[PDB]
């Protein structure tokens, strides 16, 4: 699901705020 | 990008009957200056922003009634008290079995600065904890 894709990328420590935002970005665009 | 503004609260499951999204920086992403006051988001300044929420609802059973579960992101314009629905999303529960309902909410629009959002259910009886993590609510600058 992508709602539970956007809240793994929310807990995921190896993200800082530049690296989440793509990784977010990139989930909605393919949902 | 280093500069975009970005934010990710999730919930707080020590609030009783409220969508209380954490405030404590050891776990609410507020970066680039977006800020959480007054449970909402607050935008720092204007463009475009991907805005996004899930909720997850669990019960034990099912009542009489249907309960109608809802979902929604609204926006207050900065400089007036007219809150806008800009997401909404319903659910059915039920139509003596535990029962799961997620709704999760995601769009783009273009916010002003100052302008303040709010991502808010009906029911928060029906919240659950869980799944910490799982209950959040965010925007991103494009």
């Amino acid at each position: 699901e992508c709602g539970w894709r956007i809240g793994e990328a929310g807990t995921d420590p190896n993200l800082n705020h530049q690296q989440f935002r793509a990784k977010i970005l990139s989930i909605w665009e393919e949902c | 990008p280093s500069d975009k503004p970005v934010a990710h609260v999730v919930a707080n499951p020590q609030a009783e009957g409220q969508l209380q999204w954490l405030n404590r920086r050891a776990n609410a992403l507020l970066a680039n200056g977006v800020e959480l006051r007054d449970n909402q988001l607050v935008v720092p300044s204007e463009g475009l922003y991907l805005i996004y929420s899930q909720v997850l609802f669990k019960g034990q059973g099912c009542p009489s009634t249907h309960v109608l579960l809802t979902h929604t992101i609204s926006r207050i314009a900065v400089s007036y008290q007219t809150k806008v629905n800009l997401l909404s999303a319903i659910k059915s529960p039920c139509q003596a079995k535990p029962w799961y309902e997620p709704i999760y909410l995601g769009g783009v629009f273009q916010l002003e600065k100052g302008d303040r959002l709010s991502a808010e259910i009906n029911r928060p009886d029906y919240l659950d904890f869980a799944e910490s993590g799982q209950v959040y609510f965010g925007i991103i600058a494009l």
